[PDB]
């Protein structure tokens, strides 16, 4: 998971 | 003819309309910005997507901040006579109100611009939809267990996060949000409302996604989507 | 029993809920703001529409921010488990995220934060209406001829106004968008659906109502109201 | 009409  | 009724967008005109999908992927290395691994996944899916709903789609990749803004003035400038609607997908880095060109921030509102009801005459009453994945700032959800017409109408945003808040993405699976629009278009679009998928989509996003990291800033978060919509009508996918 | 279907909040709670109304319509004097004719018109409307969809109605006139806040509070500590949901109506002056008090501005942010998932358990899950008649800026529509959920979630904002724009209030009749609201719930909440409903004071506003001004700035202007939606359900008034 |  990885935020924009 | 006997009684008739117009609480639903006209959606059989010759065409459905553009799906224009902007899949920022790699930055210039000056900015910044992180690879954003796993939008690879989310354009191939609306693409496939979107091609099943009938729409003419045209996926962009790696677009510079002007070449970001020139495509979606030439876009507005065509003539969408024939077409029902307009569908914009933005994946991207964001912050509230911008999204990411490669080498820089476009404001939202400078690319909806063009598409305003006194800018673009041939999508006057025509909804348009933009349909943004990107963050909107930096907060995280933690979770609890349990004669005319406005010129900003028939405008609608679906966000994938709450204002304020990060949005998150797989590197692996594609980003909660365009995975499960996807999947709720696929299974909902010849039967529901628009609305009515999109509300699906906030529940799908809200329940079944949770992030893990090994950071405890960033570890167990929630998110829940943000549908803004300034339309006038119902809004359905096929028509009778 | 037989299969069953999720896709709607329960609304059958013993309780439909709270209805507070916060009607701001005189303010010191040194805020330099002015009083708000036809705001109680509004408020008498909203208080009959939803005293007919069976909420408990409070009424409150003439706030102080500090009341506001100290409102807000109180009800996100009383115990909600037999009601179905929650609704605020800001009547007031305003600007993009804030709402004012009758001696200065209160951030809606802090008003909806007491609701949030992880800050009033009785409300969890449960539809969290906030309906907005205020400006959000200063902008004018020329028109144009024709195991854990987010703690974000679960909210609905009806914005009477597009982000960044003024809204109408006429001294006479009342807002455009609270006397469309009202007119929409009494005719449709037996029969559809909210986002639905509200799509139908979204045409209304749009379609029925354009200033009249001496002033040409501020002659001949449209609106466009702003549904943002965190729900996870579809709402009905009523029940089975 | 007046504006809020
Ligand atoms: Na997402
Ligand atoms: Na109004």
């Amino acid at each position: 998971d990885e935020v924009d | 003819s006997g009684i008739s009724l117009d609480n639903s967008y006209k959606m059989d005109y010759p065409e459905m309309g553009l799906c224009i999908i902007i899949n920022n992927k790699n930055f210039h290395k000056s900015t910044g910005m992180t690879s954003r691994s796993g939008t690879d996944v989310d354009a191939a899916n609306l693409r496939e997507t979107f091609r099943n709903l009938k729409y003419e789609v045209r996926n962009k990749n790696d677009l510079t901040r002007e070449e970001i803004v020139e495509l979606m003035r030439d876009v507005s400038k065509e003539d969408h006579s024939k077409r029902s609607s307009f569908v914009c997908v933005l994946l991207s880095h964001g912050e509230e109100g911008i999204i990411f060109g490669t080498n820089g921030p476009v404001d939202l509102k400078k690319i909806t611009n063009f598409f305003r009801g006194d800018r673009c005459r041939s999508l006057t009453g025509k909804p348009k939809l933009f349909i943004i994945q990107a963050c909107r700032g930096t907060e995280l959800d933690c979770g609890i267990e349990t004669h005319k017409i406005p010129v900003a109408a028939d405008f609608l945003y679906a966000y994938s996060t709450a204002p304020g808040y990060y949005s998150w993405r797989n590197s692996k699976d594609g980003s909660w949000f365009i995975q499960s629009l996807c999947a709720m278009l696929k299974q909902y679009a010849d039967k529901l409302e628009f609305m009515h998928i999109l509300t699906r989509v906030n529940r799908k996003v809200a329940t079944e996604f949770e992030s893990f990291s090994f950071d405890a800033t960033f570890h167990a978060k929630k998110q829940i989507p943000c549908i803004v919509s300034m339309l006038t009508k119902e809004l359905y996918f096929y028509h009778h």
